[PDB]
RNA sequence: UAAUGCGAUAAUACGCAUGACGGUUCAUUUUUGCCGUGUGUGGUCACGGUAAAACUUAAGAAUCGUCCA
RNA sequence: CGUUCUUCAACCAACGGAAUAAAGCUACGCUAGGGAUAACAGGCUUAUUCGCUCACAGAGUUUUAUCGACGAGCGCGGUUGGCACCUCGAUGUUGGAUCACCGCUUCCUGUAGCUGCAAACGGUUAUAAGGGUUAGACUGUUCGUCUGAUAAUGCGGUACGUGAUCUGAGUUCAA
RNA sequence: CCUAUGCAGCUUUAGGGCAGGUUAUUAUUCAAUAAACUACCUUUUUUCUGGGACGGACGCUCUUAUUAAAGAAACAAGAGUGAGCAAUGGUUUUUACUAAUUAUAAAAAAGAAAAGCUUAACUGCAAUACAAACAAUUAAAGCAGGGGCAUUGUCGGCAAUAAUGCAUUGAAGAAAUA
RNA sequence: CCAAAGGCAAAGCAAACGGCAGCUGUAACUCUAACGGCUCUAAGGUAGCAAAAUUCCAUGGCAUUUAAAUGAUGUCCCGCAUGAAUGGU
RNA sequence: UAAGUCAGACGCAAAGCUACAAGGUUUCGCGUCAAAAGGAAAAAAGUCCGCCAGCGAGGCUAAGGUACAUAAA
């Protein structure tokens, strides 16, 4: 009788000259109207995300067969295309987290603090429990 | 279509859950897949999921 | 399923015409600025060279395709260039272009498509 | 971009060949209409847009035809 | 016997799914609430209904005498509808008896034209609301059919007038 | 008339029970058990809705009008779906090809078909964002292990947008305790 | 008429609780169908009565009754949806 | 503020449904009412001007007015 499907927000998220950081989504689309340019990626559903620190750019290209192609680019900070820019981006990522924590305040906790320690699997932290809970280092051999 | 259990032939007890069509492939399916208990790829054989 | 563009400083380009095959090596600093051509060799140059010594049929021949590859190898070696990236387009699938690329790989130049 | 382009063995060594006429396909914002927003006794108001839709005269480019006035 | 990991299944389709499961009647009914919500009356709307003008095609056949249409516009608030604005700590139902006030879109009694108006009997238009608008058989009726007379037996509004004036045949409690 | 954390009486092949009689089985010299028949006890019998009943509907996708950011409702309108594939997945090579879907101007260094080898339709984690009351839902660079095809690129299922179900209870494989 | 679903009983019981059809062709002119064909069911409503305290079309058709008849009586009749011990006349 | 609210109404301007009807109904942009006294249009919730701490026999204006009712040609 009635009914409606849940809305999908297709469209761009950033314009020309806006700053982005790695992992941020730039475009949500149903079909490949826009193609990935430099310093970007594409998901299996045609979602375009940034892979470096820089500013968003838009460009159009005319192909050999007379079709029009549209790209999305991310430009480095000072137009630096050298391979040394990657390490600068890594430092900027660490700095950005520090800025956010300072603005938020101490009472917006970003890590858990339980009365027990989480198990370790394959050298990383795991959220799955072990069959038995034991204090670390409170037992001797045999 | 049906759900089946792919059981390791190394007798470690590890298994996978997959989907098969018994009419198109009326034989026991076999594949090579990673076995965490041993740490390498081994041979798996189809078995009833129950 | 078009892949994202990757910026490379050194790229190899081919232009296949009715009469000749042209190869260029261009260095780039950024996508927004023009490049600088460091090598410019075509079958026209090879034909003028070989014809004096060894008769050839026409510029678009197997002898000239190998000669062009050899001349490109010498220029890159002199300038200390050992790795290049090939720009893929319609002309890249021409038989003459493919013969030149195969010769370059055997000589020792490392050509990458991706 | 004549190291071009096109071809009926179509491959490119050979064939046509860059001019000139004719027909097709692509500037005082050409300046009018029209549209959008704000304001409004429903228009004697203001600004912007039309590379969304109608509408002018050229000049050039890409083929095509051609013993050429 | 208990815990963790890897996994699956049933009813949840009223599909955020749980009190394990699981149909009805009340005119014998009862309590708590609403004009937040219906039935009668008022209000808004005017599709529909009705009226007028343009249109003059077509029947009559010289006449737009008379009849009358496709189509368009405007008006009325009386027909069938739409909405849910007033009233559920209550605005008494249909028809009739009795007694009324008003409009004119005039049935009779008037005035002035036209006519396919000789006279008589008529037809149609404009204008006119003082007076009049019958007695009975059938039916709870409004309505409708019929009978004997009559100058003629008009329509509508008024809480579809009128139960602190009457009637209770119908409708609408318990048999 | 409609609305309730509604009440009561009555009815039955609506659910559950056995607590009188009858009946069946068994045991001791007025007894014990019950998917039966009668009697009795107790419980259940949605909501939306141009008033209620009757009819219809309840999840999830695509498209139309409210212009060319996003978003936006009515018992408004026009169409799909509760799957399929052991290849129709992954990856290399060739070219007189450039389609089809429920619907759709996706896509040429891309796809489809043909030929070969394969199981990444993995194990353990994850910066940062889209969305969003919450629950959940969506995309994803990157690190370690074992692999596939290439020979230094890609693979954590399928062009994309639907093919689904919390917790509880139950069951299976393995491992650690007691 | 004891089929199906129940109840009871001596494997049977309807004056226990209940049920009791449809399509189609045919006689001088016409009409009608005495008379045929087919499907299905446990069985397919027999006599009687019938515009009813039972009838939607409806104020049914005809006759009597009145100057005038949605009335009353009689009568015609597969009767939306009459009917034989929830008895028929 | 771990509060109250989850019955909304109309004007101008659009679209769906209705009959390009309704003081109808469903969304959307601005404003007013709700919770807003005072002035103008006759009375005047939603239109036009304009937001009331108190008193005073001072002055200038808005919308609207300027032969009588009724202040001002
Ligand atoms: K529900
Ligand atoms: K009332
Ligand atoms: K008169
Ligand atoms: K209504
Ligand atoms: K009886
Ligand atoms: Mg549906
Ligand atoms: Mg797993
Ligand atoms: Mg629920
Ligand atoms: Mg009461
Ligand atoms: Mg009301
Ligand atoms: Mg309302
Ligand atoms: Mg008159
Ligand atoms: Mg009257
Ligand atoms: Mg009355
Ligand atoms: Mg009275
Ligand atoms: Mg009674
Ligand atoms: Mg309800
Ligand atoms: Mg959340
Ligand atoms: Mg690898
Ligand atoms: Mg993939
Ligand atoms: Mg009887
Ligand atoms: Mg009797
Ligand atoms: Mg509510
Ligand atoms: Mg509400
Ligand atoms: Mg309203
Ligand atoms: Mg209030
Ligand atoms: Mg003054
Ligand atoms: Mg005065």
């Amino acid at each position: 009788q009635g009914g409606k499907s849940h809305a999908k927000n297709w469209g761009p998220k950033f314009g020309d000259g806006e700053i982005v950081f790695p992992g941020m989504i730039i475009m949500r689309q149903k079909q490949g109207i826009y193609s990935p340019g430099y310093n970007v990626g594409r998901g299996r559903d045609y979602t375009i995300f940034a892979k470096t620190v820089g500013y968003v750019e838009y460009s159009k290209l005319k192909t050999e067969r007379g079709k029009t192609r549209r790209y999305i680019h991310v430009v480095p900070i000072n137009d630096d295309w050298s391979p040394e820019y990657q390490k600068l981006a890594d430092e900027l990522v660490v700095r950005r987290a520090e800025v956010k924590r300072q603005i938020l305040g101490h009472h917006v906790h970003t890590e858990p603090a339980f009365h027990f320690s989480l198990p370790q699997r394959n050298g990383n932290m795991s959220w799955l429990l072990n069959s038995v809970h034991k204090f670390p280092g409170t037992t001797t051999l045999a | 279509r049906l759900l089946v259990k792919m059981v390791s032939l190394a007798k470690t007890g590890y298994f996978y859950v997959t989907t098969k069509n018994p009419r198109n492939t009326p034989w026991k399916l076999k594949l090579m897949k990673f076995d965490p208990v041993v740490g390498r790829h081994v041979l798996f054989e189809e078995s009833k999921l129950k | 399923p078009l892949k994202p563009l990757v910026f490379r400083p050194l790229k190899l380009f081919f232009w296949a015409t009715n009469r000749h095959v042209h190869a260029k090596v261009v260095r780039f600093s950024s996508p927004f600025n023009e490049g600088v051509p460091v090598v410019d060799i075509s079958t026209f140059d090879a034909f003028n060279k070989l014809k004096g010594s060894a008769p050839v049929v026409a510029p678009r021949s197997l002898e000239c395709y190998k000669e062009v590859a050899k001349m490109v190898k010498e220029e890159t070696a002199r300038q200390n260039i050992n790795e290049v990236t090939l720009h893929l387009n319609s002309h890249a699938s021409d038989r003459g272009v493919r013969e030149v690329v195969r010769e370059l790989k055997n000589l020792g130049l490392l050509v990458k498509k991706v």
